């Protein structure tokens, strides 16, 4: 959300796409006992149909 | 691996160290699979 009318345009937020790979991009599900991502992984959204 | 089964005493200092360390987290994935109440049971299982 734009903070004000004179705020700088959003440039430091970059939408990054990837592909799941065995040694490079390993994708797992959410931890059931905490409902967040593991401390070393990063959150990322997949468009499941 | 299924054949290579390793464990430690459940709910102790080693468990805390394994859990909190980030790179060792995958180790902790095996840990809850096999645990022992006391050290005596663990050493008896190792002997057996």
């Amino acid at each position: 959300y734009k903070s004000f009318s004179d705020c700088e345009p959003d440039d430091n937020h970059l939408s990054i796409v990837t592909l799941e790979e065995a040694p490079f991009v390993i994708v797992e599900d959410i931890d059931p006992l905490t409902e967040t991502c593991v401390r070393n992984t990063v959150p990322c959204r997949k468009f499941v149909k | 691996s299924d054949k290579f089964i390793y464990a430690t005493v459940k709910q102790s200092s080693v468990d805390i160290y394994f859990r909190r360390q980030v790179e060792l987290s995958t180790m902790y994935r095996h840990m809850e699979k096999h645990n022992y109440e006391s050290a005596a049971e663990a050493i008896q299982a190792v002997r057996d």
